[PDB]
DNA sequence: TTAGCTCGAATCGAGCTAT
DNA sequence: ATAGCTCGATTCGAGCTAA
């Protein structure tokens, strides 16, 4: 039938056909991206929205495994012990005077790692909440393992834009957001003809590229970065 | 009008064996038939981070928090003993006939396009530039990959097998015969023949081809790679697998095929390079890029409708490359 | 406008193989071809709590229970026999050459560029200050690396075998030649081409090494460890595990590579500790820091896109850093 | 660093569509 | 909400002057 397109997920199915059993049947394969993750053989009954089952609990792995593989790292405040975690937060980038720390009484609150080498810096509560405020993660902040490392920096000499599936992560029904083209639009104070001009593939005519302040003031707004 | 079939599957010709490996000792090689063979173990690797990072942002500690826990791996390795020097690799080419008759197709009109094109190819010309082509990459080690990088001397013994005994035996220096330049020898091409007679279905071939290669003492040699389960923990990850038919390292027979194929040198950009595997849309995931694009009319596949259906024959030396898709097979035609 | 490649794999130069160690005494070594290998045996050990406590198990109640209840596991050991003195590892390390081109990359301009950018570095200088680093680690006993921080007398022996046999003979005091400075010696400097012209790629060149060392009569000899799965019981744990071959302890071919590639002395920080190995964002696992962060610009990274695509040469003793990680070759490019 | 200016090319909004 | 279009107006980059 037709390519079901879910964000960066798109289910494409054999051009030929076979018959399992006696009815009809076809193979449909999901890809992320130039990547196939699995070929299910599917009758030619099931609606589009069947199929989009069929798969979901796949996309629904994937999904929890990037979430997990990508997390970011946690910074722990102790006391002048190291056993009883005040607070935690999960930062997007360590602080950059952390070193290799055992909480001693002699400093009564210490930031230290989630990681078992347990780094740390002897911090008042006022400066730790100025290095929670500096390094704060955004909770969709996972998602930026899933980008290219080059379309995420802040340096705009060493930027490049997004593509249209690269920009499917974080737009779209079935992003990883679940943010429509409207709401992203409006997120950015743009039409909604201009950002699907943006999400556009494969039509050659009129399609567009996200510039560096748009593309990392959406970021910013749907919580995927720049959000500390 | 002709049109073209929507299934072209063509039985795969050149077949080869799994390539398993042996070691031993330099000038034993005659008595190299009990030679031990070459075993796959385990062993721990330890490492820091040594690849790029995202460079977003410059923080110290997080690198510095990776060399404080340090990657660990299992990882399959394949060593030569400490007694021996050269390593032994074996298997089997078998030959077959019927280049031109796909295994199965959807038009008998266009079967019959097929089988007349490809007689009235081989009355041209027969199976003569590609067997001898075929015949290089027998003569040098190409099949050893990573065996041949640094090898003091690899020499290559292939017998011709009748009813179980040796026909006539070629030996060969494969260092002498690079990997670049198609030259004419006199046992390079009396091994022609033998590949054009089997190929043409006059005669059936099989070749048993061995390579001895001074890899060195104890040092470490390349089987095929398997595929990563990713079924364990962080630190027993079995990041490494190699692929072992029985206690014994070996080459997948898919790579041995491969090595035969790079014969192309025909494709549009500079043949300085070296040749390519013999393969549609001339692509070789090492490089990355493909050569012979569909956008420019030097691939397989446009060639092979101007070549059958509207009987555009292009230059000689492309209708080797056009044949050269169909004695490798592949599962062609639009789905 | 020259963007980097995406992948950068490079094939590593300087092999190394598997160092077994037998055992002997002092004066015989001479004639140690038939030296007894080390053994790998078992023995069980038990300990006392030695480890800081959480603030909670520091009370006496809950920390005598602690011995009351010991922690019995099991080791592996190794050790010298009781009428032997003397250590020897051999290994066998092989110089491939071709450090500049890539086995994968994408684009060839960029590749073109690279290694015009490596001829370019070829042409100015060869790979001798490279080469006499190398065999000063090879010079001593680096690769023996906790047999030599108590060794009384410890020496090694470098033979260059090209066709099976002793081409030509080194013989070096690994005491002498200390792993704190890179002097120049012309027995030192006899070797140093003999690996420039393997990294240059004039031709093969192999070589066998043996170091003997005074350790003493029965002492603890240190192979290298190996990963335990953690799945049998508490009491039989197996805290620790060494690495054999074949009822031999030996030593892995990377904890080799990586003492021979001990010759980064230009890092910014200051010559406390010494040279370092020469591998990306300079790391050091026992101290859990780096040096040559990407802050201030000095890792191998950012040299090499000054280096290669805004054509920012960095300085000479910067171009030997550069090329030394090219030769001991990483999965470079955007993974 | 301020303060502008062409010139072709890409983008922007607001109309419509299609599914 | 997806997907894409046209059309005239506005923006955009890389040259340039001008100080």
């Amino acid at each position: 039938m037709n390519a079901i397109h879910i964000g960066p997920f798109s289910i494409t199915p054999a051009a030929r056909g076979l018959h399992y059993g006696g009815l009809p049947h076809h193979q449909w394969t999901l890809y992320y991206g130039p990547r196939e993750m699995a070929i299910k053989t599917l009758p030619d009954s099931y609606t589009s929205s069947e199929v989009r089952d069929e798969f979901s609990d796949i996309i629904a792995e994937f999904v929890i495994d990037a979430r997990h593989r990508y997390a970011p790292d946690v910074l722990e405040l102790v006391n002048s012990d190291g056993d009883a975690v005040l607070a935690r937060v999960a930062v997007s980038r360590l602080p950059e005077a952390l070193s290799g720390c055992i909480p001693d009484d002699r400093f009564p609150y210490w930031l230290l790692t989630a990681s078992r080498p347990r780094l740390g810096l002897p911090v008042t509560l006022n400066e730790y909440t100025a290095l929670a405020v500096e390094l704060s993660a955004p909770p969709l902040a996972w998602i930026t393992g899933l980008l290219p490392g080059e379309v995420l920096t802040h340096d705009a000499e060493e930027w490049r834009p997004p593509t249209s599936w690269e920009l499917r992560h974080v737009v779209g029904e079935g992003s990883f957001t679940g943010v429509s083209g409207a709401a992203a639009a409006a997120l950015l104070g743009m039409s909604a003809t201009n950002f699907r001009k943006y999400t556009a593939g494969d039509s050659a005519a009129n399609r567009q590229k996200i510039s560096f302040a748009a593309w990392h003031y959406l970021l910013d707004r749907l919580g995927v970065k720049r959000a500390s | 009008i002709l049109s073209t079939a929507s299934v072209l599957a063509f039985e795969r010709k050149l077949d080869p064996s799994d390539a398993l490996m042996s070691a031993g000792a330099w000038a034993q090689r005659d008595a190299s038939q009990e030679w031990p063979a070459v075993t796959v173990r385990e062993k721990s690797v330890r490492g820091t981070i040594s690849n790029r990072l995202k460079t977003k942002d410059r923080d110290p500690a997080k690198l510095d928090a990776s060399i404080q826990s340090p990657n660990l791996q299992t990882v399959d390795v394949a060593n030569l003993p400490s007694d021996a020097d050269t390593l032994k690799v074996r298997f089997t080419l078998r030959v077959l006939g019927g280049a031109g008759t796909p295994s199965a197709c959807n038009d008998a009109a266009y079967r019959d396009k097929l089988l007349q094109t490809v007689a009235t190819y081989v009355n041209d010309q027969g199976f003569a530039e590609l067997a001898r082509r075929y015949a290089h990459n027998l003569a040098n080690a190409r099949f050893l990959w990573r065996n041949r990088v640094g090898a003091e001397a690899v020499e290559v013994r292939i017998n011709h097998i009748r009813q179980g005994e040796v026909a006539r035996a070629w030996r060969f220096d494969a260092l002498a015969i690079g990997l670049r330049d198609f030259k004419a020898d006199a046992e390079l091409d009396a091994l022609a023949e033998l590949i054009a007679s089997g190929l043409s279905g006059s005669g059936h071939v099989l070749l048993e081809v061995v390579a001895f290669a001074r890899i060195g003492d104890g040092q470490e040699v390349f089987p095929s790679q398997e595929l990563i389960l990713d079924k364990g923990d962080k630190k027993g990850q079995k990041s490494k697998t190699l692929y072992s038919v029985r206690d014994a390292a070996a080459i997948h027979s898919q790579k041995i095929g491969n090595a035969l194929r790079t014969i192309d040198t025909w494709y549009p950009d500079e043949d300085g390079l070296g040749p390519i595997a013999v393969e549609p849309y001339g692509s070789v995931t090492s490089q990355g890029k493909a050569y012979r694009q569909p956008k420019q009319k030097l691939d397989f596949y446009t060639l092979l409708d101007n070549w059958v259906l509207r009987d555009e024959a292009p230059a000689v030396e492309q209708q080797h490359y056009v044949i050269a898709n169909l004695i490798r097979g592949g599962v062609f035609g639009e789905a």
